[PDB]
Order: structure tokens, then C-alpha cells, then sequence
């Protein structure tokens, strides 16, 4: 029971926390249902079920203190859901559905325990490559999924905190991308999206009838993106769209206020051929007002003039790798002292060079997933030097950059990483969202610590294992 | 004096075949002539293939001048010949005088050079030598016996067990080091009790620098937003040593150097080829450190504006006498003030002065 615990220190990264005493003084709260019946004998697998209403009490802060409900229902908590799942499980009728001691052990050993902290399952509908990110940081904390069953499009908004969602097919033609513009000086929180047919519609987040649609391109959208020239800075926000023409078009976040807004400039640096794909902005701050995009097999860096100040060609890479993989568009850059490169259904990962324009490095997914298809689907790079790799087999990879090692790999949570990128939730705190199939659609929200999380909790146990061998060894001589 | 000229005589005929021992002479000239016998003593090929002194002779010519271009170049050549045909040379050539000339020539400005080619030779024998990382263990010791926190970092890199050997973490602290160095080890995993002993260590020979570098490991936790300075038994208190464990808000983040890491690439990159050919601070527990006074918190080093946001100080099990009343001014935001099993003798009333207190015990 919680009053036989006693704790040693409150710091979260110590040796010696929590202790278990028989202080020599069963109970009504905490008795197992084989022990409150009473026609049992004494099995290992009795502890659990003590154990798991143990997790139960510490998950609810005591709320049963002072056949169980429902532990986030019963008593606002976090979901926190593997735990859930884990006193699902042990506490269980059948004896011999509880777990081991040493199972419960290998599994409370995980570090994604710690790190995932809620996971949504969106209802059985066609899977959302869109994703967007609030940045209210009040009670309203929401995603702009998008979806598209038909030749309409179609959004849906869901609310984390609320756990529901509202969908609605509104525009004319499917919805392939999204990007959204926030103005809180004139409080204009905008949402746009690009149709397949070759039209944007901008919708406000506060009147949802606030619908007006651009100008038309000749070919469809493939990405957007909204570019902030920093917080210290009055530089202009300006929406970057890339098309399937290769025609990179600036809409001005002031210019779509009114209906049939003209884009302001075009630039055409590909075309059908080589169809421009992505846009990503650099980590650093030396290089925040040169913004970079993959042009199909082009890499092309413009400043804040919207001229271009470097371009790379992918053609160059095949000479080294395979032919067939290097002859496909790139689908996610991330821009930072080197470039990184993942390309359409290719596993392999290029490193470039800003200066040099040459290769740097090679990453292998196929040799990291054969140790433990392996197609690259997404990528994002965090400050703390860890990059987060999505893998088309449902796998998520974390690498170091100070090492190019594997720090762990994640899987049986989903089928098939569509997106994933990283958002700031209501309590100001900065987290990861990633978006995969099982088709059914799930959702998960990991702790943007979780490298160090991995890493501190491996020193940990190496430590508490050490230690208990070290003192049975000498209670032993 | 003509064992000059006879030298050049031997670089002519060492380029026929079948040169075979002409060895043991060599070496006793170059014992003998230290500087113009060495500027031609590239021409030493595989011969003898166990005298330990032979490569003595070897290092120590290397070190001796260590500063002639040509001839660090033409002995790394050498000694990279002779490790490829026995292992066993790697053992005692660390084992004698090594890393003395190693990390001397590597830290004298090797980067920012034209010498691609000679660093590259240098990277080959550090993989070379990298093998058998209870060597590596061996030099890291070296390493942190002398001050060069160039290097560790690419040995922790490479993978060394930093918890090897009296601990190497309070080793570097008991000698005179560099806020870099230590910085170095406790990054890499070092066990929590030879954290704790080094601790005791800078204690006693009194250096801000170090003491706030180890508070940030021991008793830190930034998700908590608490300093928990729990019985650790610091026999008193200085404003210095909190000064860096608050979070500072000017300070940022800047690359110093980075040639360490792409050391360390490159080194194994050549092994993996030699293989295949706001939010300030609201707590502060100082609860059992066997204080006997506070009076060092008044007018401090930029922790005063710091302290104007705490909102818990543990003080208890301690032993105090008084409670400086330019802290319960200073202390503008408390709620939880705990100072139970000191040593008081009567009540100051000016604690209830403090502007939010809230729980006073
Ligand atoms: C603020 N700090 C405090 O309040 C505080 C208070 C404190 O008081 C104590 C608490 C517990 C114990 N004793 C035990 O826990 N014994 C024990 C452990 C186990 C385990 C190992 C199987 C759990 N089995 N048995 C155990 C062994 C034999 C028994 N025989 C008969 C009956 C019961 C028995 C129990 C004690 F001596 C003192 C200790 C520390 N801090």
C-alpha cells in the first residue's frame, strides 16, 4: 500500500528514490481479489494486482484515498496511456493473465513510457496527411486535419484538450496541404489551403464562414508555408506556396484579407518536369533570412529579396548510390549547417554542404531497421543537436548529430508515418506529434526530451543494476 | 663523424632489393647522433621482423626536436609500418612516451594548416592505436593528468569509459584544471557517489567555477524549476557558487569549436575503413549541509535579483542562529519558509515583514 513506500529524495535523476518497507504492524482499499475471497494460496502473481492499484493510487494522486472507473474519467489526470494499458493488463480476474514481475519490470523499463504522453484515435474516416499547429496558447488547442474521400475537399478540427472533432467537407476540390498566418496585432488568424483543381481557400479560425478564394494556378498545389522574419524584426510575414508548375508564388498575409487577392510575385524555377515539393526555413540564426526549398531534383536558397542565392543539383548524387533511388524528387529538406535530404521512396538519407556543394555524408535506414521497406516518409530537427527520421514502415528513428548513432528506434505503435513535426500545446510546453496508419488513423504525442530521456534513464538503470550486484556481492562475502 | 655521409650511402642501397641485421647499427647511430642521423631516418624499414628500446629511441627522437615539419611526417610514416605488421607495438608505444608527443603536436594549432595529408596520417595511426580501448582508458588518464580539454573530448567521443579508475573525475579535480575538462566528464556518464566525493574535494580548495559546474549536475533540475541542495554537507554558502545554477536569462548559446567532433569523425571514419580492408527558479532546498550561518546572502553577485522570485526555501535541520533581515526584505516573493530543527533562540518578528509569506514553520 502507498503508506508502505518511503521516499529517500524528491530529485527525479537519482540512484535511490523509493523504497518498500513491511513495517510489522489484506486491508479493504488494496486487498486482491484472490486474497479478499480467501480460497486461495500465495502466488507470485498476487503482488501484481497490489501493484497495479498501487499505480492505480499514484496515477490519481490519492483521489482514492481521499472493475475500477476510469482513471482519467474518474479523476482529471493526464493520460499518460502505456501505463493505462499497463494496469489494464495486471489488473486482470484470471491469475494467469497478470504479468510476470520481471515482464512488469522490462516494460516500466521503457523509456517511451515516460516520453508518450497522450495518444488519440481518430475515428474510422480516410487518413490525414494535413496537419497544422495552434499557436494560442489558450484553453483552445487544436489540430487542422485534412481529409479528402471525394473529388470536394474536406477539414476537420480537433481539439486535444476536448478530445473531439468536427468535420466538414467545404471545399470544392481536395485539400492537399495547409499553412496558417497569425496577426494578433490586427488578432487575424487565418488558415489556408490549396485545392487540387488550382484555387486556395483562407478561412478564419474565429467565423468559420469567412471563406474567399484566390487566384487560380494552372497545376495543382503541392506544398505551404508561413514565413516569419523573426519576432525581433519588422519584416513583413509574406505565405510561400509551391505548385506542381514549379511556379513559387508570395502571397502577402495582409494581401488574402480581401477576396480575389492577387499574388504579388512568381517565380518559376521548375516546371512539370520537376515539380517543386517543399519548403523548410533555417535553424540557426545566421542564416534565418535565406529560406530553402526543394525544387523536384533542385535545391534552391533565396533571401529576403526573393532572388535565389544558391542551387544545388541532386544529379550529382547517383554516381555514389543507387541510380533508381537518386532519380526522384526530394520530398523533405531540413536546412541547418549541413543540409539534410530525404527523397521520394528512397531509404537513403543525403548530406550537403551550404559551401561546398557536394556530398557530406550518407544515412542508411535499411542498415539501422535490419539491425533490430524502409522508405524515408518525414523528417524535423530539434536545437539540442537530435533529428527525428519517419520511416514508411511505421518506424520513428532518433539519431544524434554530434555522432550520426542510433539513439533508439520506435515501432508497434502505428503502421506507416504519413507526417511529423513538432508544436507548442497550451501549457507552453513543446512536444512531438506524429501521425501514422493502423486503415485506421492514430495519433501520438511524444516528450520533446526523449533522447535525453533514453539516454538518462539507460545511466540510471546501468547504475541501479550495478549497485544491486555490487551490494548482493558483498552481503554475499 | 663519417656515420653522416655513411647514412646517405644507406638511403642509396636501401632502394635495391633484398637490402637484408643492418638494424642494430642504425639504431645506435641514431642514439648517438640526435638531430642530423634523425633528419634521414625515414630510410628505417621493416627490419626485425622486439627491443623496446629500439622504439624508445624512436619516440624520443620525435620528441626531442618536435618541431622539424619534415621528420614528424616521415616518423608517423614509420611507426604506421611498423604497428601493421604487429599489434603488439601499439602496447608498448603508448606504454613509454606517446601521448607526450601525440597530443603536443595535435593541440599545437594542427587545424587552420595545409597539412590535409599530414593530419590524415595522424587520424590513421589514432585509429590504429584506437583498438583495445583498455588502451584508450590509458589515454584518457594521460589526457586529464594534464590540462588539454582539447582532446578528451574526441577520447569520450571514441568511446571511453569515463568511470574506469579514487574516481578520474575527482583525480582532475584535485589538481589544478579547467571549468571545460570537468565540464567534458560530467557529460559522459560518472558515477553519482565520485561526483559527490570530487564535490568535497572543491570544497576544500575553494573554486567557484568548479563547485557550480558539479551543483549543475548533482542538484539541478530545470523541469522542476528547484535547486535541491539536500544534505550534501557544504559546511557553508557563497552567492558565487549559486550564481550560474539560475538560469541567467542573458546567457545564450554559442559554438565555441567544433574541430574536436570533426576529429573524432574523421578518426572513425578511418577506423570503420581499417575494418573493412522567464521561468526563473522557484525552490531552494538547503536542508541538512550542516550550515552555521547565511550571513553571506547580502548584496550578492547577481543572485539577489534572482532570490526577488523564489517561492520555497528549506532551511530546516540545519543548525542556524539568526535569520539576516536584508534577506527577508530581499526574499519578495516567498510563500513556504521552513526552519524547523535549527538552533534558535528567540523568534525574529521581522519575518513577518516579508511582502507574500504565507506558511512560516
Ligand atoms: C521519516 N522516516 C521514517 O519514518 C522511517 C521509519 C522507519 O521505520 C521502520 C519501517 C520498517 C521497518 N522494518 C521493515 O520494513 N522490515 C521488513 C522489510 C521487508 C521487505 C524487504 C520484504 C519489504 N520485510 N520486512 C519484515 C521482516 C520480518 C517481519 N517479521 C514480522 C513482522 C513483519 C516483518 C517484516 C523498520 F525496522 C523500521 C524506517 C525508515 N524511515
Amino acid at each position: 500500500k502507498p503508506h508502505n513506500v518511503l521516499l529517500f529524495t524528491l530529485y527525479p535523476n537519482a540512484a535511490i528514490i523509493a523504497k518498500i518497507a513491511d513495517y510489522g504492524i489484506g486491508t479493504p482499499g488494496f486487498r486482491a481479489p484472490e486474497v479478499a475471497r480467501g480460497n486461495v494460496i500465495y502466488n507470485q502473481q498476487a503482488d501484481v494486482y497490489s501493484f497495479g492499484l498501487l499505480l492505480y493510487d499514484i496515477l490519481t494522486t490519492g483521489g482514492r484515498i481521499v472493475k475500477l472507473p476510469d482513471p482519467v474519467k474518474e479523476y482529471g489526470c493526464a493520460p499518460w496511456p502505456m501505463v493505462e494499458k499497463l494496469i489494464k493488463q495486471c489488473l486482470k480476474e484470471n491469475p494467469q493473465e497478470r504479468p510476470t514481475s520481471a515482464q512488469v519490470f522490462d516494460i516500466l523499463n521503457s523509456a517511451e513510457l515516460v516520453c508518450l504522453t497522450r495518444r488519440i484515435l481518430l475515428p474510422k474516416n480516410v487518413i490525414v496527411e494535413c496537419m497544422v499547429a495552434t499557436h494560442h496558447n489558450s484553453r483552445n488547442a487544436s489540430i487542422w486535419l485534412g481529409c479528402g474521400h471525394t473529388d470536394r475537399g474536406q477539414l476537420s478540427f480537433l481539439d486535444l484538450n476536448t478530445e473531439g472533432y468536427t468535420s466538414e467537407e467545404v471545399a470544392d476540390s481536395r485539400i492537399l496541404c495547409l499553412a496558417l498566418v497569425h496577426l494578433p496585432v490586427e488578432k487575424e488568424s487565418w488558415i489556408v489551403s490549396g485545392t487540387q483543381s488550382g484555387t486556395l481557400l483562407v478561412i478564419n479560425t474565429e467565423d468559420g464562414k469567412k471563406r474567399h478564394t484566390l487566384e487560380k494556378m494552372t497545376d495543382s498545389v503541392t506544398c505551404l508555408y508561413c514565413n516569419s522574419f523573426s519576432k525581433q524584426s519588422k519584416q513583413k510575414n509574406f505565405l510561400l506556396v509551391g505548385t506542381a508548375d514549379g511556379k513559387l508564388a508570395i502571397f502577402e498575409d495582409k494581401t488574402v484579407k480581401l477576396k480575389g487577392a492577387a499574388p504579388l510575385k512568381i517565380l518559376n524555377i521548375g516546371n512539370v518536369s520537376t515539380p517543386l515539393m517543399c519548403l523548410s526555413e533555417s535553424t540557426n540564426s545566421t542564416e534565418r533570412n535565406v529560406m530553402w526549398g526543394g525544387c523536384g531534383t533542385k535545391i534552391f536558397s533565396f533571401s529576403n529579396d526573393f532572388t535565389i542565392q544558391k542551387l544545388i543539383e541532386t544529379r550529382t548524387s547517383q554516381l555514389f548510390s543507387y541510380a533508381a533511388f537518386s532519380d526522384s524528387n526530394i520530398i523533405t529538406v531540413v536546412v541547418d549547417t549541413a543540409l539534410y535530404i530525404a527523397k521520394q521512396n528512397s531509404p537513403v538519407v543525403e548530406v550537403w554542404d551550404k559551401k561546398t556543394e557536394k556530398l557530406c555524408g550518407l544515412i542508411d535506414c535499411v542498415h539501422f531497421l535490419r539491425e533490430v521497406s524502409g522508405r524515408v516518409k518525414t523528417l524535423c530537427l530539434q536545437k539540442n543537436t537530435a533529428l527525428w527520421i519517419g520511416t514508411g514502415g511505421g518506424h520513428i528513428l532518433l539519431l544524434d548529430l554530434s555522432t550520426r548513432r542510433l539513439i533508439r528506434v520506435i515501432y508497434n505503435f502505428c503502421n506507416s508515418v504519413r507526417v511529423m513535426m513538432t508544436a507548442q500545446l497550451g501549457s507552453l510546453k513543446n512536444v512531438m506529434l506524429v501521425l501514422g496508419y493502423n486503415i485506421q488513423s492514430c495519433l501520438t504525442v511524444w516528450d520533446i526530451n526523449l533522447p535525453h530521456e533514453v539516454q538518462n534513464l539507460e545511466k540510471h538503470i546501468e547504475v541501479r543494476k550495478e549497485l544491486a550486484e555490487k551490494m548482493r556481492r558483498t552481503s554475499v562475502e | 663523424g663519417i656515420q653522416k655521409c655513411g647514412l646517405k650511402v644507406i638511403s642509396s642501397i636501401v632502394h635495391f632489393p633484398d637490402a637484408l641485421g643492418a638494424m642494430d647499427s642504425v639504431l645506435h647511430t641514431l642514439q648517438m647522433y640526435p638531430d642530423d642521423q634523425e633528419i634521414q631516418c625515414l630510410g628505417l624499414s621493416l627490419i626485425g621482423y622486439t627491443g623496446h628500446l629500439l622504439a624508445k629511441i624512436l619516440v624520443s627522437s620525435l620528441y626531442r626536436f618536435k618541431d622539424v615539419a619534415e621528420i614528424q611526417t616521415k616518423g608517423f610514416q614509420t611507426i604506421l609500418a611498423i604497428l601493421k605488421l604487429s599489434a603488439s607495438f601499439s602496447k608498448l608505444l603508448v606504454h613509454h612516451s606517446f601521448d607526450l608527443v601525440i597530443f603536443h603536436q595535435m593541440s599545437s594549432n594542427i587545424m587552420e594548416q595545409k597539412d590535409q595529408q599530414f593530419l590524415n596520417l595522424c587520424c590513421k595511426c589514432f585509429a590504429k592505436v584506437a583498438m583495445d580501448d583498455y588502451l584508450k582508458n590509458v589515454m584518457l588518464e594521460r589526457a586529464c593528468d594534464q590540462n588539454n580539454s582539447i582532446m578528451v573530448e574526441c577520447l569520450l567521443l571514441l568511446g571511453a569509459d569515463a568511470n574506469q579508475a579514487s574516481s578520474l573525475i575527482c583525480q582532475v579535480c584535485e589538481k589544478e584544471s579547467s571549468p571545460k575538462l570537468v565540464e567534458l566528464l560530467l557529460n559522459s556518464g560518472s558515477r553519482e557517489q565520485d561526483v559527490r566525493k570530487a564535490l568535497t574535494i572543491s570544497i576544500g580548495k575553494g573554486d567557484s567555477q568548479i563547485i557550480s559546474l558539479l551543483l549543475r549536475r548533482l542538484a539541478l533540475d530545470v523541469a522542476n524549476n528547484s535547486i535541491c541542495l539536500g544534505g550534501f554537507c557544504i559546511g557553508k554558502v557563497e552567492p558565487s557558487w549559486l550564481g550560474p545554477l539560475f538560469p541567467d536569462k542573458t546567457s545564450n548559446l554559442r559554438k565555441q569549436t567544433n574541430i574536436a567532433s570533426t576529429l573524432a569523425r574523421m578518426v572513425i571514419r578511418y577506423q570503420m575503413k581499417s575494418a573493412v580492408e522567464r521561468e526563473y527558479i522557484t525552490s531552494l532546498d538547503l536542508s541538512a549541509n550542516e550550515l552555521r550561518d547565511i550571513d553571506a546572502l547580502s548584496q550578492k553577485c547577481c543572485i539577489s535579483v534572482h532570490l526577488e522570485h523564489l517561492e520555497k526555501l528549506e532551511l530546516h535541520q540545519n543548525a542556524l542562529t539568526s535569520f539576516p533581515q536584508q534577506l527577508c526584505e530581499t526574499l519578495k516573493s516567498l510563500t513556504h519558509l521552513d526552519l524547523h530543527s535549527n538552533k534558535f533562540t528567540s523568534f525574529p518578528s521581522y519575518l513577518l515583514k516579508m511582502s507574500c509569506i504565507a506558511n512560516l514553520d
